[PDB]
């Protein structure tokens, strides 16, 4: 049910009228469920550092630095790997 | 050209397997010494955006180990399962370690050292 | 002796401030693997030494220059940044560990190797002739190299350029 | 009461920052739909098949406008 | 103890800094809480409170007279302005996270510690040879013509 909502807000529709879509969203998560590599928060880490480096943004690539610390410090995210690696991704 | 000594009493099951993974250590010891010294401005100016080029997979051969570390700490790394991860590693370390050491051997500088890398996955 | 004590002390000899002390920075128990890449990462600091004497010992004589200043001046904005890079590398020391600093400290590594030995190519030149010290470090070809010293040319050379627009004088 | 309120103020400061984060690396994303992306994550999902799917719906809304 | 610092860089000395009408700021001794390699840092540190401190006794004294010497300490709090201020600053982002350690309070100050130095000798060119009249218009001006881009 929350794949749906995801193709309601990245396409503004209802869910009676976007279903080919959702269709073909779930055919993609589906059968590709389970995580395929080891998950480590430290090798993504040094990877959107060396990206925001690689834009000559050298003052962020500090600042990430000190977000990915405060993260940590709450504690209300068990798999911290997962949503970095999407927010690099897009 | 490193020569290493692993141990007098240990389990022959594994002294057999450790000689397989130190021929990429072997072959990185003469590629880190082949960047700080063929760095030297009495080289040309060849010589040297070989050996700067030479370097980016330098750093990414560490981390690889640092990923590997990381992953050591949850007891997810067996010895067996670390002979295989390194394989990519295996095969670069083994090209470069073989240009550092016929770049040398016939003193090469200037047009000699990028007619070697046209006749040299 | 734990390897986080070792990474507390490090982050601050990459400075110049003291189990590492003072001229390799000889450690002084623990085992032989930890003591070598200590050593090596210790050395890093040493260097941050020699251009930091540079531009203290000539930022006290007045009679320096107008050249000898706008070098001073410009060995200063290339070391800010390197006190941003201690800056970040200290906050997640509340992980990281040896072998995880190489791969962060292996380009400073590298711009610490060519301004602590472009200060000593150039001692006793002043006013113009320093301008013309620090071109003779442009023709290196390395990418990286050229790309900075062909910037410090770019500040040293602007008081040159500076008379010119307005050659030994007589009083 | 007030350990509550603590958590609500703990993920309004997270998904700040991730929003930062976001905007350096010039993603698309805003504030509504990031906040989905980031559920989807602590669950446990592939980034490689969730952003192949960002990558398309964004990649049909256009031959519909 | 970051609070502390962050007066001792005032101009309000303490237990932990002590003050000496000669040298100036300085550590004590050592300190069993803290590490024994800071000691250093912070005696780098206070180079620069000395120099504020010496500033602000200074510019209080007025001293010698005359309106160019007024208008000199005038104009001299105003460049001393953005020091002020970015201490302030210090203090807020200290509030925020509790992870912050010395070595980014020492980054913080970084423009402050090459400028002051350099407007040091200036005022001791004044105090030490009795400058009188219009001819600080000239003094000041001399070493306006100087390298550093910051003074």
């Amino acid at each position: 049910v929350l794949l749906q909502n995801l193709c309601c807000r990245i396409l503004g529709r209802s869910e009676a009228d976007v279903a080919q879509q959702f269709q073909y969203a779930v055919r993609v998560i589906g059968s590709n469920f389970a995580p395929t590599v080891e998950r480590d928060e430290f090798l993504v880490a040094e990877k959107i550092k060396k990206e925001l480096i690689r834009q000559r943004r050298e003052a962020d690539a500090a600042l990430f630095s000190e977000l990915h610390r405060k993260l940590h410090s709450q504690g209300v995210l068990k798999n911290k790997w997962s949503i970095l690696y999407l927010l690099l991704s897009l | 050209s490193r020569t290493f000594l692993v141990d007098p009493n240990l389990d022959l099951s594994i002294r057999e397997l450790v000689h397989r993974i130190l021929p990429v250590a072997a072959s990185y010891s003469a590629v880190t010494r082949f960047i700080e010294e063929k760095s030297s401005f009495e080289y040309g100016q060849v010589n040297h955006a070989l050996a700067a080029a030479m370097r980016t997979l330098v750093k990414e051969h560490l981390i690889l180990v640092s990923q590997l570390e990381q992953l050591h700490r949850q007891g997810l790394l067996s010895l067996q399962k670390l002979w295989f991860y390194i394989q990519p590693a295996m095969r670069t370390m083994d090209i470069l370690a073989s240009l550092a050491t016929s770049v040398d051997k016939g003193e090469c500088l200037g047009g000699s050292t990028l007619s070697l890398l046209h006749d040299r996955q | 002796i734990t390897e986080a004590a070792l990474v507390r002390d490090i982050l601050y000899v990459f400075q110049g401030i003291d189990n590492i002390k003072m001229n390799c920075y000889k450690v002084e128990n623990l085992s032989r693997s930890l003591r070598d890449t200590a050593v090596r990462l210790s050395e890093l600091g040493w260097l941050h030494n020699k251009i930091r004497r540079y531009t203290d010992q000539r930022s006290l004589d007045r009679s320096f220059g107008l050249v000898g200043q706008s070098f001073c001046a410009a060995l200063h904005q290339e070391l800010r940044e390197y006190y941003r890079l201690l800056s970040v590398l200290h906050s997640q020391l509340q992980s990281l560990t040896l072998r995880r600093l190489l791969v962060w400290t292996y380009d400073p590594k590298i711009r610490l190797k060519t301004l602590a030995a472009l200060v000593d190519h150039c001692q006793g030149r002043k006013g113009g002739e320093l301008a013309s010290a620090v071109h003779a470090y442009t023709k290196t070809g390395d990418p990286y190299m050229r790309s900075l010293v062909q910037h410090i040319l770019s500040l040293v050379s602007h008081p040159v350029l500076s008379f010119l627009y307005r050659v030994a004088s007589d009083p | 009461a007030a350990a509550a309120a603590a958590n609500l103020n703990a993920v309004r400061e997270t998904m700040d920052v991730l929003l930062e984060i976001s905007r350096i690396l010039n993603t698309g994303l805003d504030m509504e739909t990031l906040s989905i992306c980031v559920r989807l994550c602590e669950q446990g999902i592939n980034p490689e098949a969730l952003s192949s799917v960002i990558k398309e719906l964004r990649k049909a809304t256009e031959a519909l406008k | 103890m970051i609070h502390e610092l962050l007066l001792a860089l005032s101009g309000y000395p303490g237990s932990i800094f002590t003050w000496n009408k000669r040298s100036g700021l300085q550590v004590s001794q050592d300190f069993p809480f803290l590490h024994p390699s800071e000691t250093s840092v912070l005696n780098r540190l206070c180079r620069l409170g000395t120099d504020y401190i010496r500033f602000t006794e200074f510019i209080e004294q007025y001293t010698l007279h005359g309106i160019y010497l007024r208008a000199f300490c005038t104009g001299l709090d105003s460049v001393l302005q953005p020091y002020r201020q970015a201490l302030l600053d210090l203090e807020q982002e200290f509030l925020g996270d509790p992870h912050l350690s010395i070595s980014h309070v020492n980054y913080f100050l970084d423009q402050f510690q090459l400028l002051f130095p350099s407007v040091m000798v200036v005022v001791e060119q004044i105090k030490s040879q009795k400058i009188h009249g219009c001819q600080i218009l000239e003094t000041v001006y001399k070493h306006s013509c100087g390298g550093l881009p910051p003074v």
